[PDB]
């Protein structure tokens, strides 16, 4: 009841014995292999941890130790990026001529011609264009010297020496114990106030200090080697005064409560400043202020060892209704024991949340000459919307294995859940045919419009010229937002975003970087067609999660575990009936959902927004305002977007971008390469392999191990895994080669 | 207190009783559709079934057929109302033909709700649905006429 | 009782949910007129040589007298041919 | 003026014929 | 000792080691020879 | 020799509010099943078709939609807990079928009543080729 | 669609509609004389199989014919 | 329904009786092997076809074998 520190003393011997014996946290694994099998069920039921025990104090301690060693590993990331910005990049070039340099911070090495993906990048440096934004971020920082990216990776390289340390630490000598994790209100307390709190708080000291005033330098055009050192900001407050004069009182109005002097460097006009087309640094800084507050607020909800506080056990269970029963009485014991079933929460959320900052990334460019960073743009859009899409998917693979593993009415009960699969039939069935209504109200609205335009009937089409379906709400919506400034925010001087407000054009350097996005039949179209996808793919992971345990067709399909190929051919045939192979299918409908949506983002982007302006203020955009009329064509997609834009990466060989030109087809190769898995059974390649195996016996060369085909679910396995990797990184090339060319 | 019981009392039927299932103004509503007065010749609810959607049928038959903006000939769009309603008609006929036999019974419940017994709907007889076909027909093709009969003074013509 | 190996019906919930069971609501005369005009629409086997023959002339006729002004295929080509890629 | 008769006959009447008639056959019981 | 030993030579990590030095090998003898469409020395 | 039990009508069923995985019109006009088992008490059992139930302490009558929801449920019955349990089938005309336990022994349990049936006498392999039994109604693994 | 996903995800999916239509009124007066089930896996092997045929053809001669005769050499 | 057949190779450890989920085999006496019992299909109007059965069976080659026939309402696991 009082929470505590808790440890034990050396649990696990530190030792290389348990190193040499493969598969020793497996009893039938740990035996070694008799057949080939083996060697994949080693890496299968590696990170499996709750199947290894029952125990969930090792399993949490496994956990503890596990997330130490990702931190190890995310650390020495990115040491390598500040190491790699400060010896082998021309950051300090592109340092002063933001607009015309590109980032580059990897040179190959010549041995076998690759030297010509050195390209001339500008400031006097062959190398690979870098798309991921540090130089951006390294800017908006205030960095400027290579002496402190040499720091910064220095530093990350001690934290991930700290972090594997931690990881050893906590699992071989001082590990703690089961009530320890299970602290959930001290948990969320240190992770609202201490965590995010104190970040937010530690990162609005740093961008008032040195962000803002090294960045009001870097705009008025001052010479980073001729830039004072950021602590000199925090010794001669004069030079702070010379740039925010309410940094001479010092400390004084927030004391008084005349806060309203620092609205110098804590401002809420919003929009974009016209010098960098970024979001204006006062603007951040206030605003991690503010979240440092809230969140600081936040971290004291939870009730610990003094009384005032809440428990989650009681605003739970008093959260009951007529239709739900006794709800929410039960989550509190579910929450606290399985693993899973926080992984499935914390995945959802993470990835939906990555989803949004995809859109608030580009929507609101928070990092300087980020937004004129074509590539750079696209691909952090692209590279946070796939993170998400797959992160929901294994949300939806850990609730169907909690469903599987840890469910049990019996000994931790929840109205909600065993009422949500009482009626799991009707669920499924709606959105079945919600899925069916959107499938036929937004493809077929394309192969209407497909089938008009080839028989020459351009007015029976549905167009912004013809049948027109203009999205109305999206539209009110965004006016609203245009107004909003001056009436329902007095505060704001300008609009919360450009794609808002009318006119207030930002370019940049001779390109555009944000202006009014339109919104027509095309957007509504593509917007369908993306609600349809997600529903398909919620669909299938949901229809897999709550059919995990039973079924009309199997009704003890919990008994065959959460990941098992078939139950035979009976019942007319069963196979992939298991949550596993509902992942499996996800997996390809979250595809085919985040494809369709990177592609509306680059062709909107490349049509309506992104292009040249003149100085009279004429704006050709990449491509002619296409989008309206082409978009709304299946043919249309095939002609105007992939067959045209795909000739900068078919046109590459012979210049520092041949190397996408190769990854392109090796995508193709390893997608269609995935089709044999995909096509076929694992009972013919054993067949095979067994007049293999006597042509090796025949000369006195066949392997103890035996050899055998891949199992059902591997064989599902590497076709998904090939195919999404085909797939995603022919879209890489592609989307790469297209926006460094035409950028 | 809860809202969702079983269906009837019985837990091990598959369905539930909800507001959308069981309550006084669904059950009073569907209880008063032609389809659910189980006591009427069928001739006459198929004329109310038909005269209902074949009136509705127009409607988007003329203002997103071809001829929609032709308004010579886009009026007489019911035609193809009437169409399908002669389609309809085929696939209602088609139905009973292969459901019900001449000297099979009706398949309809033959109980109560509060389990007293009770005389099948002819529905579900092969003259009854024939008189269903015919009547939805006549009906059908009436309210393609009707509703073709009506043209102006209407803010969607 | 719900289980009564007697009455399977109520057994197995052979029931009528929304069967109104009560008398006509279609007053008299108006029920005759559709009884004597719709009367010999109801052999099921008449109606469906009735359907596919009179639907099939009723077809057959607007599509023999089609007119150009109505159909691009019957109005047939306007402009002068064009010239393919080398031949007529 | 033929195919104004025959391309109905064989695209609406003969598929409309042959289903309906396919489904007759293939429901019926003996 | 023993234990570390037995664990260099498993399989992914002999393979690691062998086709290291093997990569290493070969990217010098293209460094020394490059190109070399033939056996030149006949 | 062994006399099945009679299906008693009347008999409790557990608690449960009731599923959308129970019965359908099949149950009305083809068939349906009828597990029951005695039990000690009052407990939660998760059901075949949904979720959880209660069942009651003493006699429990449960009908199901096919057979194979009963065995499974009676085999959970036998392992979760420690109850025997029976099984019938429904016809709609009400003539039952007893079913499982046939005999009144479990069937992986040898019994001296039983009879063979579809027990092939020789290696599997040792059945014919196909063309041996061509133009016959008959396969080379009914013999 | 029929070369990947397999059978038994749409056999439990036909068992949800099934249940649907016997529940939903007006259309519970229709009844279906073949019992909806999924295709069997030889069958889904071979509509598979017809379709990717069909499309692989049928993609291959209108690409084949438009682009020679739209040239016409 | 499906076929199931039993052959005298089977050694009576009373594995694809435990495996059937509807069940359709049984133990009966027999002389032929060590523990006086082979197994029986009966009941081959419930069989499913899962094939649960020779998944279970030690005997090389199996002593199970069922083969998918005509299917019928209870073979292919109808609920409705
Ligand atoms: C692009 C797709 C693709 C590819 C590459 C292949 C490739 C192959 N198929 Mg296959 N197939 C496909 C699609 C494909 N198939 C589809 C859609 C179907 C319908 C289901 C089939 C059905 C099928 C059948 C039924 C059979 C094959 C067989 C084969 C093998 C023939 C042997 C050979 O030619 O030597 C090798 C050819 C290659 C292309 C191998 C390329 C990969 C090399 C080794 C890369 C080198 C590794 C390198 C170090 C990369 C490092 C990777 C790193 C991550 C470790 C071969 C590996 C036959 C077989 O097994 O042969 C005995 C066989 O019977 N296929
Ligand atoms: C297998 C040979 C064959 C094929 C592929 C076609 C194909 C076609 N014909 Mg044609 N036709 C054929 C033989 C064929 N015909 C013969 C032998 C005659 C009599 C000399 C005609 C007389 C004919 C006329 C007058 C017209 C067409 C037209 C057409 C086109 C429209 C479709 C149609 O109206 O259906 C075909 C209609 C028919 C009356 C032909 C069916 C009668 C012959 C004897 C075939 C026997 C059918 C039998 C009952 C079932 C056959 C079994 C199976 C092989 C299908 C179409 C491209 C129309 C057109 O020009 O489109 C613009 C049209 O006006 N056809
Ligand atoms: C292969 C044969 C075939 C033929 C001959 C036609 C012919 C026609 N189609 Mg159709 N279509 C077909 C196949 C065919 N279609 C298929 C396979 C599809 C699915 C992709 C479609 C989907 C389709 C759509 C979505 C539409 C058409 C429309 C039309 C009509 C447009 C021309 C017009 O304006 O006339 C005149 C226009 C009228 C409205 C007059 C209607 C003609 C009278 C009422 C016919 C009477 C029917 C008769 C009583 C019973 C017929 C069934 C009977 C044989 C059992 C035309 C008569 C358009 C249409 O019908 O307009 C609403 C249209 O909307 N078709
Ligand atoms: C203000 C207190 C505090 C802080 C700052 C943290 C911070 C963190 N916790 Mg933690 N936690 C706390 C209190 C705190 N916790 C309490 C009271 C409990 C319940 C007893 C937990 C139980 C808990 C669990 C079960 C887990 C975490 C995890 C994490 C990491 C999440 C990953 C991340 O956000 O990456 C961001 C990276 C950083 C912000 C870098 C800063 C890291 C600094 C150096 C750590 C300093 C905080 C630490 C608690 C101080 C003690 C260390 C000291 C004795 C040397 C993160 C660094 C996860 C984890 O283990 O990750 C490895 C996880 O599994 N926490
Ligand atoms: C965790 C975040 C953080 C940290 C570490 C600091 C740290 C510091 N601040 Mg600061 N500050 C912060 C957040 C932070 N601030 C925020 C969010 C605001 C906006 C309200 C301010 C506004 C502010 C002002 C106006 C001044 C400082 C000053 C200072 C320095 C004086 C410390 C001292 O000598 O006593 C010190 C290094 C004073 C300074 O510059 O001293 C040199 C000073 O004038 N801060
Ligand atoms: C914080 C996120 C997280 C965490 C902690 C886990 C944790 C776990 N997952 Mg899970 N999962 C996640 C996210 C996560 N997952 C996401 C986002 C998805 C959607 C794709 C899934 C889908 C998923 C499935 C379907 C399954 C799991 C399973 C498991 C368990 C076993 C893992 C294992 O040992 O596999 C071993 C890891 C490997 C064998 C490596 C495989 C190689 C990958 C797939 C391809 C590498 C490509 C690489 C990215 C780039 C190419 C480089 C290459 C050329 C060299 C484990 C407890 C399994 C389980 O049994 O549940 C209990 C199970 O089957 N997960
Ligand atoms: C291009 C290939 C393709 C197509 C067309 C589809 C289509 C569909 N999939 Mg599928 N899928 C595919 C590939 C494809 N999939 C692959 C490769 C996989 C393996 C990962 C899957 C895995 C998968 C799963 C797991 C599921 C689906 C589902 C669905 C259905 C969603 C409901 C819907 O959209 O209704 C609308 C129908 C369409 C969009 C198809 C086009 C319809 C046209 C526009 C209308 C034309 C009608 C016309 C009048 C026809 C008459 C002509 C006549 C003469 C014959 C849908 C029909 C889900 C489902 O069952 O539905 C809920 C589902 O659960 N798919
Ligand atoms: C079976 C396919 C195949 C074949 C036959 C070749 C053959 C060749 N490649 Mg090539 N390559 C391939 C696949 C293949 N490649 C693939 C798939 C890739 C993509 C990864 C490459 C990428 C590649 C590159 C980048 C280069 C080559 C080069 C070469 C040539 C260099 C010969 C050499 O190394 O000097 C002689 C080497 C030896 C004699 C070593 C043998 C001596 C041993 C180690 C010791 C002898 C002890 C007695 C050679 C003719 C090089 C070139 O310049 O082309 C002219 C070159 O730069 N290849
Ligand atoms: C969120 C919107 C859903 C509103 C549910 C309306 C709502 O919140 O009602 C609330 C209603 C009552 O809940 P209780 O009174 O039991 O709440 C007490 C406790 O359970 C909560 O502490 O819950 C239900 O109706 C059960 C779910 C059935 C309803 C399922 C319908 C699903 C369709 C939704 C999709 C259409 C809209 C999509 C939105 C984009
Ligand atoms: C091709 C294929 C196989 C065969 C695929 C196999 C056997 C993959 C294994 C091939 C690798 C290359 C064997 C591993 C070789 C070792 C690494 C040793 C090599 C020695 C050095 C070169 C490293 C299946 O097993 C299968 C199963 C189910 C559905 C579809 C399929 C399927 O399509
Ligand atoms: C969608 C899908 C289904 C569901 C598909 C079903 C139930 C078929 C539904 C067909 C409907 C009736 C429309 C078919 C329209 C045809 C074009 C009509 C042709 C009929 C004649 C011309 C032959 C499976 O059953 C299946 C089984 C095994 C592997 C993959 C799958 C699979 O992908």
């Amino acid at each position: 009841p009082e929470v505590k520190i808790l440890v034990d003393r050396d649990p696990i011997k530190t030792s290389f014995e348990q190193w040499a014996k493969p598969g020793h946290f497996s009893r039938t694994i740990a035996k070694g292999p008799d057949t080939t099998t083996w060697i994949w069920n080693l890496h299968a039921d590696a990170h499996d941890f709750d199947s290894h025990t029952s125990d969930l104090e090792e399993i949490s301690r496994k956990v503890f130790s596990a997330h130490f060693g990702q931190l190890s590993i995310i650390f020495l990331w990115l040491s390598g990026m500040y190491f790699h910005g400060a010896r082998f990049s021309n950051y300090e070039a592109w340092l002063n001529d933001p607009t015309h340099i590109r980032p580059s911070a990897q040179v190959v090495w010549p041995i076998v011609g690759q030297e010509i993906l050195n390209g001339d990048v500008g400031g006097g440096f062959r190398g690979i264009q870098i798309t991921s934004g540090f130089f951006q971020i390294w800017r908006a920082s205030g960095i400027t010297s290579e002496l402190q990216l040499y720091c910064t990776a220095i530093g990350a390289l001690v934290f991930a020496a700290l972090m594997l340390f931690a990881g050893w630490f906590h699992y071989h000598k001082a590990a703690p114990k089961l009530v320890w994790f299970q602290d959930v209100e001290s948990m969320l307390n240190h992770h609202l106030a201490g965590l995010l709190g104190l970040g937010s708080l530690s990162w609005a000291g740093h961008q008032v200090h040195v962000s803002l005033p090294i960045n009001q330098f870097l705009n008025a055009g001052v010479d980073p080697k001729e830039i004072p050192l950021p602590h000199e900001f925090i010794l001669n407050r004069d030079l702070l005064a010379q740039l925010y004069p309410s940094f001479a009182e010092g400390a004084t109005p927030f004391f008084t409560l005349n806060w309203s002097k620092y609205a110098d460097f804590l401002t809420f006009r919003g929009g974009l400043d016209p010098l960098t087309g970024g979001l204006w640094l006062t603007d951040i800084a206030h605003h991690h202020l503010a979240i440092a507050i809230l969140f600081l607020i936040a971290g004291h909800m939870y009730r610990t060892n003094w009384g005032i506080g809440h428990g989650i056990k009681d605003i739970l269970e008093a959260h009951k209704g007529p239709f739900t029963g006794q709800g929410h009485k039960g989550l509190y014991e579910i929450l606290t024991t399985s693993w899973h079933a926080q992984l499935s929460i914390n995945l959802a959320m993470l990835g939906s949340l990555t989803i949004i900052v995809a859109h608030h990334m580009y929507a609101m460019p928070p990092y300087p000459y980020l937004a004129t960073d074509y590539g750079t743009q696209l691909s952090l859009f692209t590279h946070h919307m796939w993170i998400g899409g797959f992160l929901i998917v294994g949300a939806a693979a850990h609730a169907a294995i909690f469903m599987v593993r840890d469910y049990d009415p019996t000994t931790r009960y929840n109205d909600l859940l065993d009422r949500v699969l009482r009626h799991r039939d009707a669920i499924i069935s709606h959105l079945n045919w919600v899925c069916i209504f959107l499938g036929f109200h937004s493809f077929g609205l394309y192969i209407h419009n497909d089938t008009m335009s080839a028989l020459g009937r351009p007015q029976d089409m549905f167009s912004d010229t013809a049948i027109q379906l203009q999205p109305v709400f999206a539209q009110w919506i965004q006016n609203t937002h245009a107004l909003a400034p001056g009436t329902t925010a007095p505060g704001a001087t300008t609009s919360t975003s450009l794609t808002w407000g009318g006119g207030d054009l930002v370019s940049v350097g001779g390109k555009v970087a944000l202006l009014p996005i339109p919104l027509g039949t095309a957007d509504f179209l593509v917007h369908h067609i993306h609600a349809f996808t997600i529903h398909v793919t919620v669909l299938i992971l949901l229809k897999g999660v709550l059919f995990a345990r039973s079924s009309r067709l199997i009704p003890d399909k919990a008994n065959l575990g959460f990941r098992f190929p078939c139950d035979g051919p009976g019942r007319g045939g069963t196979c992939q009936v298991s949550a596993w192979d509902h992942v499996f299918l996800g997996l390809f409908w979250m595809y085919n959902a985040i494809s369709v949506v990177i592609f509306h983002f680059s062709w909107k982007m490349q049509s309506d927004v992104w292009g040249s302006i003149n100085d009279q203020g004429v704006v050709t955009h990449i491509t002619g305002g296409n989008f309206a009329q082409s978009s709304i064509t299946i043919n249309g997609w095939l002609r105007d977007f992939l067959w045209a834009q795909a000739s900068q990466v078919i046109q590459s060989y012979g210049s520092s971008l041949s190397a996408y030109g190769l990854f392109f087809l090796g995508a193709h190769f390893v997608w269609a390469f995935s089709l044999m898995f995909l096509f076929s059974g694992r009972g013919y390649w054993q067949e095979l392999i067994e007049s293999i195996v006597w042509a090796h016996n025949k000369l006195k060369v066949a392997p103890a191990t035996q050899p055998r085909a891949l199992s059902i679910v591997q064989g599902r396995a590497v076709g998904v895994t090939h195919y999404l990797l085909g797939g995603i990184a022919t879209t890489w090339a592609f989307f790469l080669a297209r926006i460094i060319a035409v950028g | 207190y809860q809202v969702v019981q079983p269906i009837n009392g019985d837990p091990f039927i598959g369905s539930l009783e909800t507001p959308v299932t069981s309550s006084p103004l669904v059950a009073w509503y569907l209880s008063n559709l032609p389809g659910y007065r189980t006591a009427v010749n069928p001739l006459l609810r198929g004329i109310e079934v038909g005269l209902a959607h074949g009136f509705l049928l127009v409607g988007p038959f003329v203002k997103a057929g071809p001829l929609r903006n032709t308004e010579i000939a886009g009026q007489a769009g019911s035609l193809a109302a009437g169409g399908l309603v002669v389609i309809l008609s085929i696939c209602l006929t088609i139905y009973g033909i292969s459901s019900f036999n001449e000297g099979d019974p009706s398949t309809a419940p033959s109980l109560t709700l509060t389990g007293r017994k009770k005389q099948p709907d002819q529905l579900q007889t092969a003259d009854g649905w024939a008189k269903f076909t015919g009547g939805f027909f006549f009906g059908g093709i009436s309210g393609v006429i009707w509703a073709f009969f009506l043209l102006y003074v209407l803010d969607l013509p | 009782v719900y289980f009564d190996l007697e009455d399977l019906g109520n057994t197995t919930g052979q029931w009528d949910l929304y069967g109104s069971d009560a008398p006509s609501p279609y007053n008299s005369l108006q029920s005759k007129f559709f009884e004597t005009f719709a009367a010999p629409f109801t052999k099921r086997g008449l109606l469906l040589k009735f359907l596919i023959l009179g639907g099939g002339s009723t077809l057959a006729y607007f599509s023999a007298t089609a007119s150009g002004d109505i159909l691009p295929i019957k109005k047939g080509p306007q402009l002068p041919p064009q010239l393919g890629p080398r031949l007529g | 003026n033929l195919p104004s008769l025959f391309v109905p006959l064989v695209g609406l009447l003969f598929p409309a014929v042959a289903m309906a008639s396919l489904f007759l056959h293939v429901e019926k019981r003996l | 000792m023993r234990d570390l030993k037995t664990y260099l030579s498993v399989a992914p990590v002999a393979s690691t080691l062998w086709f290291a030095a093997l990569a290493g090998l070969l990217i010098e003898i293209n460094r020394f020879f490059p190109d070399a469409l033939t056996f030149p020395f006949f | 020799g062994f006399t099945p039990p009679e299906l008693d009508p009347n008999t409790p069923s557990p608690i449960f509010g009731g599923s959308t995985g129970g019965l359908l019109r099949k149950a009305q006009v083809e068939e349906f099943y009828v597990i029951t088992w005695e039990s000690p008490k009052e407990q939660i059992f998760e059901m075949p078709t949904g979720g959880a139930a209660i069942m009651r302490e003493g006699p429990n009558l449960l009908k199901l939609a096919r057979k194979e929801q009963c065995l499974a449920l009676g085999t959970r019955l036998r392992s979760k807990y420690k109850i025997k349990y029976q099984f019938y089938r429904v016809f709609p005309s009400g003539e039952v079928q007893y079913l499982h336990p046939k005999d009144g022994v479990y069937p992986e349990k040898v019994n001296p009543g039983r009879q063979g049936v579809g027990v092939n006498f020789r290696s599997i392999g040792k059945n014919v080729s196909p063309i041996e039994v061509k133009f016959t109604g008959k396969q080379p693994y009914d013999l | 669609m029929f070369l990947i996903s397999w059978r038994g995800y749409w056999q439990e999916l036909i068992e949800t509609l099934a249940w649907a239509h016997e529940r939903t009124p007006l259309a519970n007066l229709i009844r279906w004389r073949d019992k909806p089930v999924a295709l069997s896996i030889v069958q889904a092997r071979l509509v598979g199989l017809v379709h990717f045929s069909v499309g692989y053809i049928f993609t291959y001669a209108a690409f084949l014919i438009a682009s020679t005769s739209g040239k016409f050499g | 329904s499906h076929s199931v057949k039993i052959y005298d190779t089977c050694i009576g450890c009373t594995q694809c009786v435990r495996a059937c989920p509807t069940d359709v085999l049984e133990m009966i006496p027999w002389g032929g092997c060590k523990a006086k019992q082979i197994a029986s299909a009966p009941r081959t109007e419930d069989c499913v076809g899962c094939k649960r059965c020779e998944s279970a069976c030690p005997t090389d080659f199996l002593s199970v074998r069922v083969y998918l026939w005509h299917e019928t309402t209870r073979s292919m696991g109808l609920a409705y």
